[PDB]
RNA sequence: CCCUGGUGGUUAAAGAAAAGAGGAAACACCUGUUAUCAUUCCGAACACAGAAGUUAAGCUCUUAUUCGCUGAUGGUACUGCGAGUUCGCGGGAGAGUAGGUUAUUGCCAGGG
């Protein structure tokens, strides 16, 4: 059996036909889809405590659920005391499957979650289909238990479809049902 | 893959205590209770306050 | 009419020092092309290009005989020397003497206005207008007198009084040329 | 769009370095060079002093009714020093063409290998 | 207040050795540079500072393909 | 004054000035021009001068552009020392001009004004002059 | 012979963008990760297993030259030489302008 993510179903079986109606495309897979999620976190703060590196690559570790990659410092800087080549950031890419359940488990249960939520800034569009936002507070995700964290955290998330335009990406994320604030 | 560097990924269903919907959902959550679902296959069971369709949003 | 004709004869001597002995015979090398044709080498008179075309501007348009043939040209180039006054080649572009054809052409502003006058701003928003003729009959340039254009008044392109065979061409006709605010 | 432009450059890069490393072929030793397509697999020897294909062979030609697969890749390559030794060409050098040499150019390779051609 | 500088170095005598159309034998130099100024065509090779030199006998030349000289043995 | 605002190299070589204008040689921001009529250098201090002389002589009647920016020093030795050490230090400013250079445009006033402020320019430069109109506009 | 795919030679943008045409074959997108392989995470690339679908894209052809590139003829700068001196002879730009330019070609395979 190919087990298959909800959201895969719910996106062959309905989205397919509902944005070919609604956008006149004349071939079907000139509808737009999702390449890959991009979950990143900058921790400047690390070149100081690598305990806070650390524990954010394990939270994402947690969260998402394969293992973070820190990326490094591209040009050495003095405002933020940055020497090239330090670890800064840490990042995880998630595409296919995973990224499809990571996608459903986020809308359903991790933005619910948020204080405060009232939905997401529906223009956070780079003018391309790829859509970024950030998400304060990690405690969000059941996942992660409470007592372990050693200082609350946030992490940006960047969101890239095959869309040629905003409008399209806007379309299949309200298919989709993301909360967007509206 | 390598293989060595993954936490362990489960199918888990996520209940809603309000609403009761459920939620198919590949958690690395190891929930130590068992649910039948709708498909009749067994998965670990994280009962969950807050969810989707109970949004003070929605 | 014969202000606006200018006679030549065909050189073929084509060298730095030869162009130099002729400009001390005091002619003027030039060349004519155009219209696909082969370039055309000759040369002309200094005097009669001062007497008639001192004041030569891009839209300046001209016919050239030389003896045998007439041509209608536009004076596309003119290398001078400004110490010594001197001309020393000319480029010659030939049209189509039947063509109608587009070409920006210069205002010049006459009058002074009542607006001005009394506290006006003049704000040339346009310096020049795309007009529309056969080549013989370009305006060397259009002519504003701005003495009725009171205060807060801008000037519409068709009030530009306009020679006889020329015609307005600008897609915006209702753009103005010079406000007086 | 561009995704897909690039990935033609970097393969373009790839061959053309792979080609200037190994060198031309002459007649005596000439180059071997493949191509994968998506439903296919394509084998030319080249000999470039002259330009010229001296033998060739793929997964297209129906009497060989091949599939695209490490069984039949060595098949098609016994199929092809069959055909070569009667030409009686023994020594090539191996232009990978852009690709990785493992899988299935492993074992087209190491086909021609076993049935006397020096590559 | 004397001249803080003047301090030049030995010069090197690089340029073209043999010229365009010459005949040489294996072995001998073409051109002497820092960098690829002129890059390998047919029958010659480069050595470790970049020199140009006949990998065997025959006539020099220079051809030009998108700006960049390449130097050969024909 | 004149002068750049900073400099790759503090000193250059004097070159050899020599030739015609071949470029810049035509008005093009104004109506009325100062062409010089030989080859030479004309300092910062010359410049303003000249400056001072058009600008005061117009009342407000038009503009003033300077197509000059001097940008080459002039070395000089200190007073009394002998030739040994070498290339002193930068004492002043010179532009290059060349027999056919516009050198200075102006816009606005009528014709007499403008000449006569141009001829009152012209005391005070070390090159011939000749005030040009756009002789192929009026 | 031609279309397509692959592989050489001839080096002038043999360049990109926008719009239209097709897709039989071929090619590409596309399917699944489970088999060997790869990723400083990620079947994205690559690797392997196959043919459900398509011209949307890549590709091919046709387009205004929209951007670029290339480029006249003259003239000028500059230059060799001269018992002609701002000259006499020889060579001759760059830039600008009239224009032009979205290649061509050798031979391997499939079949029209």
């Amino acid at each position: 059996m190919n087990y298959v993510p909800e959201l895969k179903k719910y996106y062959k079986d309905s989205v397919i036909k509902e944005l070919v109606k609604e956008f006149e495309y004349k071939s079907i897979m000139q509808v737009p889809k999702l390449e890959k999620i991009v979950i990143s976190v900058g921790v400047g703060e690390a070149v100081r405590n690598k305990k806070l590196l650390d524990s954010a690559v394990l939270e994402l570790a947690q969260i998402t659920g394969q293992k973070a990659v820190k990326t490094k410092a591209k040009k050495a800087i003095a405002g933020f005391k940055i020497r090239q080549g330090q670890e800064i950031g840490a990042k995880v890419t998630l595409r296919g499957n995973a990224m499809y359940e990571f996608l459903y488990k986020l809308i359903h249960l991790a933005l619910p979650r948020v204080k405060d939520f009232r939905g997401i800034n529906g223009d956070a569009f780079d003018g391309n289909g790829n859509y970024s936002f950030g998400i304060t507070e990690q405690i969000i995700f059941s996942e992660i238990d409470y007592d372990k964290i050693e200082r609350i955290s946030g992490l940006n998330i960047t969101i890239v479809t095959t869309a040629s335009n905003d409008k399209e990406s806007k379309a299949l994320l309200l298919k989709f049902g993301m909360p967007f604030s509206n | 893959m390598r293989k060595d560097i993954h936490p362990k990924n489960n199918l888990v269903v996520f209940k809603d205590g309000s609403n009761g919907a459920m939620f198919l959902t590949k958690s690395t959550l190891n929930s130590k209770e068992t649910i039948k679902y709708i498909d009749g296959k067994e998965y670990p069971l994280v009962t969950v306050e807050i969810t989707s369709k109970s949004h003070p949003f929605y | 009419e014969n202000s606006r004709v200018l006679s030549c004869q065909y050189r073929s001597s084509f060298g730095s020092s030869n162009a130099r002995r002729i400009r001390a015979k005091s002619e003027i090398p030039a060349v004519v092309y155009g219209q696909g044709k082969d370039v055309s080498h000759l040369r002309i008179k200094s005097s009669e290009f001062n007497k008639k075309f001192a004041k030569f501007t891009d839209n300046t348009v001209l016919i050239l005989d030389d003896g045998k043939l007439e041509r209608c040209v536009f004076v596309k180039d003119a290398a001078e020397n400004i110490a010594s006054k001197l001309i020393y080649h000319i480029d010659f572009y030939e049209v189509d003497r039947n063509v109608e054809l587009e070409k920006y052409v210069p205002i010049k502003l006459i009058g002074a206005s009542i607006g001005v006058k009394e506290g006006g701003i003049l704000t040339v928003l346009k310096e020049q207008v795309k007009v529309r003729s056969l080549p013989l009959d370009l305006p060397e340039f259009i002519e504003l007198d701005l003495t009725p254009v009171n205060k807060g008044d801008s000037v519409l392109l068709k009030d530009l009084v306009l020679p006889s065979n020329v015609r307005l061409a600008e897609n915006d006709e209702n753009l103005e040329v010079v406000i007086i605010k | 769009m561009k995704k897909i432009k690039e990935a033609e450059q970097r393969k373009l890069r790839r061959k053309k370095r792979i080609k200037d490393k190994i060198g031309r072929g002459v007649a005596s030793r000439p180059r071997i060079t493949v191509f994968k397509s998506n439903r296919y697999f394509y084998a030319q020897v080249i000999d470039d002093s002259k330009g010229h294909t001296i033998a060739s062979i793929s997964t297209i030609e129906k009497s060989l009714n091949l599939g695209k697969n490490i069984d039949d890749v060595k098949k098609l390559g016994e199929v092809l020093a069959k055909r070569l030794k009667e030409k009686n060409i023994n020594n090539l050098i191996f232009d990978r063409n852009g690709y990785k040499y493992h899988g299935l150019i492993a074992s087209f390779a190491t086909s021609l290998r076993e049935f006397g051609i020096n590559i | 207040g004397s001249s803080k500088n003047g301090r030049d170095s030995i010069s090197k005598r690089l340029g073209v050795k043999r010229s365009g159309g010459q005949f040489v034998k294996a072995g001998e130099i073409i051109v002497r540079q820092r960098g690829t100024k002129f890059h390998k065509g047919k029958n010659v090779g480069l050595g470790r500072d970049y020199t140009i030199f006949a990998l065997s006998s025959g006539k020099v030349e220079f051809k030009t393909l998108k700006g960049r000289k390449y130097v050969s043995i024909v | 004054m004149l002068s750049p605002k900073k400099v790759k190299y503090r000193k250059k070589q004097r070159g050899r000035l020599s030739g015609e204008a071949q470029k810049g040689n035509k008005i093009s921001f104004g109506e009325y021009g100062l062409v010089s009529l030989e080859t030479n250098f004309i300092t910062a201090r010359q410049i303003e001068a000249a400056r001072i002389a058009m600008t005061r002589k117009i009342k407000r009647g038009g503009r003033v552009w300077i197509r000059i920016f001097p940008d080459i020093p002039y070395t000089k030795k200190p007073a009394e020392t002998r030739m040994g050490k070498g290339k002193g230090g930068v004492d002043h400013w010179n532009a290059p001009v060349k027999l056919g250079t516009v050198m200075f445009e102006m816009s606005g006033v009528v014709e007499e004004l403008a000449q006569e402020a141009m001829s009152l320019a012209s005391s005070k430069l070390p090159v011939k002059t000749m005030f040009v109109v756009r002789r192929d506009l009026r």
